């Protein structure tokens, strides 16, 4: 959210941000 | 009929679908396009092969641009922004989610955009604006007319479903909790590197890893009466698949032990003949791999105490008991897709 | 001060009980015996270099009937029959039974008739007349008078006992259920193979294992005010350490998460201080090897159902978080000795 | 004609077999009873469910003291000691040996003793007087009027030795080595355990634990021009199947790259069709799984370093695999009886 | 001097470079900022609690611009391109390039043209113009007017090199191979998923992955009489860490183990004390983890066929092993500086 | 117990008969 | 065999595809 | 050295404490 909230927004099946409801 | 399919995503629920899809001896669309970060020759070798799922038997191929099984040569796409995915221009119908990134109800949309029909969230749907319906269990009330955007759900959220409800029904719930040990699933690190929830930066492989989930509260979708009555949580173990769900649910209509699974053999071949299967035996993972049903109670483990607090545990295969409520789902379209 | 103890069986915990003592503070034990089903090399290079500890920051030396760390000499015995065990004849107050074989109370005696003068046994102890204890549950309701056979019960329960404990001398347990996913053990074949288990038969670096466990009814015997309200099931997964239980618990005075948190951080604090870890972390499972205490709570992970119903988890290194219970059982009985 | 077989030792190997019988097309065998060290619902099991391999095709059924299975049933018996069966009176031809400890002839003699009259081995000789036999190698050097104890030696040695042959062949091996890349075995532990290997001693889940091994020299017992003119070792791996011999051997007729993986082009399809097979493909350890061939070459590795140096990888399955070149064995006795 | 470092990349290999660093006694540099993806929320979090390293035991804390470790502050940032990176004005001596993509002789210049004196690698140094070193081997021939952009190597061929650099002076290589069996590193998939080796697409953690490598034709180099001798290749496999290498020797000069291990012996006093260990023991991975040294020998393993050929066997920890000779190549440049 | 409850018995080191209850 | 893992592995290489340790 | 294990050995020559599959 600091980092991630938009990197993650920009780049989002990126590596690190990949979340799956498991 | 015959109705125009593709994906997003072939990855996971992608092969699992598709190799899920060319196994029905009676089907009722044609997937024709496939968009894959992948190349050709790639999308090609991992469909045929895999670690889980062994290979699979079928006439493959492919050249530069498709792939081709059996007869069925199908197209390999290469792009990201689902907008400069040619949708339109190829009737598709019909549009598979499984890139785990457009589970945006906004992410969904970005297909009818560059101009698709019907998009399908192989996961649980974010936000407002969303059909999340449960094979066997609320698929009572699909219309195509009703939402253009719907979910499967999470391969867990599928387990906690049939026996949420036959649980509604028999003894009918008042609150519980929910505690899946889940297999890890590629948005882990293999060792630790860098990832937004902490727990899932770490080595999937070598390591308990327990995250979020609210694929329990991932019930009320497809069951009105349980609003937001049993949260669950999630840990994530080192196998490649196969999964079981831990329930715990306080009833009302006050019960004992062997009744429960009386009712699981009940709904087992009743109700829900094909969605659980139902075992007695003494079984481990490798004992659900290549397995059709969805919730998968293992009743010589079921456990009520003081009469009203059930304990019942669930299997399940993550990864393909999935990729056929999805190919069930999915039939079910071609059938109202008016 | 110096009572004399032999450990029975080298085993894991057994070793782990020793790297536990040795780097203690200071002690009324003397571990002085230990018999194997083994050779002192064998039994030697393996205090050493080992799989989940790590070798050891130690001078040890062996000689074909015994070994050394620090210059300190305890005993090598090649011999199953615990009676052909010389226990008066090597003047001795207490045995660590860390077969895993011998945990009855009749079997058990083997050491008493051998001539040792009590039995401490690494394992929930099955059969009549046995004061299975647990440090900073009952940790006090112990007289060296009563029985010749007590019991460090098992590496769940030590983790789960001084949890409920809190839970019920504040909030008031009703009714209850748990599970373990637990790290894999010994007694698990590494492949398929024979056992009295099919479970345990099954290969166990690859599978997830349902065992019945008793590590929950168990709490009965520590916590009287708890007689069969537990009752606990068991997966099993290809960490090879260290592990966590998912307990369920309803209650008769309704609550909230804080509360529940924080009454066991006073705990972690004040009551169970050194018993209970408190965690606000996205943590995994092998960041709680070495761990000291019995019960890592993880608030992140804590839930509460309608205010009544409530949903811990704590972290147990299995292991060493065990064997250092021990520590704490055999110690007791050395500070009452008579 | 059509002969009896007994299986004594029906762990992991001993049912592989069993199924690899049960799949074939023709039979010159006929099997009627495993000596175990179990039960029958314990038989039945592990032959109907297996990690590895997976449950078995077939209504199969098990009765107190004997199983049956798709009707050809076997009879159950449950004997540490060869001396007290019922061969003779049950007038069993040909013995497996799959307890894998009756190497030496000494052991292989006590069922023939026993009443059996002959004996084949599913693990290298140990002293004198044991034939051997690898398909391919010299499946032809065969003649019934030599021994009654037999084996295929090891896994790893099926590998080895069909390829070593065209290696001889066509180039003419001066010398060698060779790591055998492979998975676990039954032989290992868990965790850490005592043991008379060091190595094999400690968890074998989580550690490359290194092995010795015969399938070296002695593969020079199928063509001696080999006698002590390879060697090499074993290094195990975190696998729970499939497996890999990296040769490498000097040469007096030199090569190419392709050169080699050009013979290994021939061999396949005809001297050694059915012994071995040949991917060139981009593949792992799981494609092999199931895979009946002795030796599979993944042609992408095979090297070269100034014509002379030559190196070679060989996929074995050596669990299912090693079976086909043993189930094929006992086929090669009960049709060449007398 | 301290020459001031940054690091881009808080990989695997940059994290470790850290915590090595930060350990010894005496160190001649200055760690003042690191450029991983990522904030300083997490980075704390992976260099604190290290999935293998084991709990890292030291005075962490973070804020939202850099990391505090045990008193010293070091600052954090995001950038991707090398370009927008404030180096010159951070007075940025010598940076650690270790995302693994600017290894290229070039790109990884983009660090300097943002300020940098000289810039380090952690791979292969690709492309023309870039220097490697093998620490303890040429390291002997340091320029600072020769190269402004360095490279530790292949965490295998600095394995390699300390190995046959002794043998080509003692024996004298004609030509060889090597495998190795290795770690799983981050670069292949946790599961089957799309990539550009398709054996990398594969799950490690399932299976046996080889792949290429240039970690040899890499020793023809350092060491420069190697030229196009020896190559091969390696596979990976589900330990987490620490890998291990089989190297495969002609030579000039025919020697016996017992001698050859001897000489090795000798330069784990002299040459290499410090570069090489030596195990006399019978050991297994896990066995070598927090090991300081660049090639691991176990004698006993070791064997000669002929005397004109060897087999020789090294271990290593892939992540820290290495994680050392960077340090302290490092801390060489900061010594030889201008 | 048609086999068990005795070679576990004889035999209770049993890779076979051990029961660790975790 | 750059239709792909290559114009794509050219521009964004910290990714799930293009990552090669020369290891 | 094997203080310990031709004895047990040969009597258990099964007993995990003493297997060897010589692949
Ligand atoms: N056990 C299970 O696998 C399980 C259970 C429930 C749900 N799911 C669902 O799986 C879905 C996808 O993850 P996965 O299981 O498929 O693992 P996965 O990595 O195999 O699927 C991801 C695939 O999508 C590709 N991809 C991602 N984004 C793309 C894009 N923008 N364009 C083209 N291709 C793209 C990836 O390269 C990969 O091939 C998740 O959304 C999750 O909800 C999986
Ligand atoms: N991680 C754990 O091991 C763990 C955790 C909690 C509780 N426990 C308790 O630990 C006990 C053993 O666990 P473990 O890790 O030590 O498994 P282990 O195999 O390492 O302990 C077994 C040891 O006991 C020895 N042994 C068995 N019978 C013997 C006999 N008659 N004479 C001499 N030696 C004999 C064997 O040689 C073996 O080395 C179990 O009963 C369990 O209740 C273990
Ligand atoms: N990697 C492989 O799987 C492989 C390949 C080739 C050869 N082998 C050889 O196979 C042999 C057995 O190995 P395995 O893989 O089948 O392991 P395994 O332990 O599963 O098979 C042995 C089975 O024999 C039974 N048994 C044990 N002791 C017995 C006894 N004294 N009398 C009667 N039955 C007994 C047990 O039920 C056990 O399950 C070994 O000699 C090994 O070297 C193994
Ligand atoms: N055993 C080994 O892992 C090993 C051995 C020898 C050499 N190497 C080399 O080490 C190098 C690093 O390997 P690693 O273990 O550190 O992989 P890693 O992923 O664990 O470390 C890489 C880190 O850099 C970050 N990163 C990615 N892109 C970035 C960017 N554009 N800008 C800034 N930071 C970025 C990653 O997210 C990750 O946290 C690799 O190139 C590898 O070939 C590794």
């Amino acid at each position: 959210e600091p980092f991630f909230g938009d990197y993650c927004s920009e780049n989002p099946d990126a590596a690190e941000c990949l979340i799956y409801d498991d | 009929m015959t109705i125009r399919v593709a994906i997003n995503g072939f990855g996971r629920i992608g092969r699992n679908f598709l190799r899920c899809w060319f196994g029905r001896q009676n089907t009722d669309l044609e997937v024709v396009a496939i968009n894959n970060t992948s190349d050709a020759r790639t999308a090609a070798h991992l469909l045929e092969y895999d670690s889980v799922l062994g290979r699979f038997n079928a006439d493959i191929s492919y050249d530069e641009n498709s792939i081709t099984v059996n007869g069925k040569t199908m197209k390999i796409v290469c792009d990201r922004n689902p907008l400069n995915l040619p949708w339109k221009e190829w009737d598709i119908d019909l549009v598979i989610e499984s890139t785990g990134v457009f589970v945006t109800a906004e992410g969904a949309s970005k297909h009818i955009q560059a101009g698709a029909k019907k998009v399908l969230i192989t996961a649980p749907g974010k936000g407002e604006g969303v059909g999340t319906y449960v094979i066997g269990v609320n698929d009572s009330e699909y219309r195509h007319e009703d939402f253009a955007v719907i979910s499967n759900a999470s391969c867990t959220t599928n387990c906690l479903a049939p026996v949420a409800k036959v649980l509604h029904d028999n003894f009918g719930i008042i609150k519980g909790t929910m505690t899946t040990t889940h297999s890890y699933t590629l948005d882990q690190r293999i060792l630790d590197a860098s990832h937004r929830d902490l727990r899932r930066a770490r080595a999937a492989a070598v390591n308990i890893v327990p995250t979020t989930t609210g694929a329990a509260k991932a019930v009320a979708l497809v069951i009105p009466e349980l609003k937001g009555k049993l949260n669950g949580i999630a840990l994530r173990v080192p196998t490649p698949n196969v999964s079981v769900v831990d329930l715990v649910v306080q009833v009302e209509k006050p019960t004992i032990t062997e009744q429960v699974n009386e009712v699981l053999q009940k709904a087992s071949q009743t109700t829900m003949k094909g969605i659980i299967k139902y075992s007695d035996l003494p079984l481990v993972s490798s004992d659900f791999r290549g397995t059709d049903e969805s919730s998968i109670v293992d009743s010589s483990l079921t456990l009520v105490m003081d009469g009203d607090l059930v304990k019942v545990i669930a299997w399940y295969d993550n990864e393909w008991g999935y990729s056929q409520r999805v190919v069930d789902l999915a039939e079910l379209a071609a059938r109202k897709w008016a």
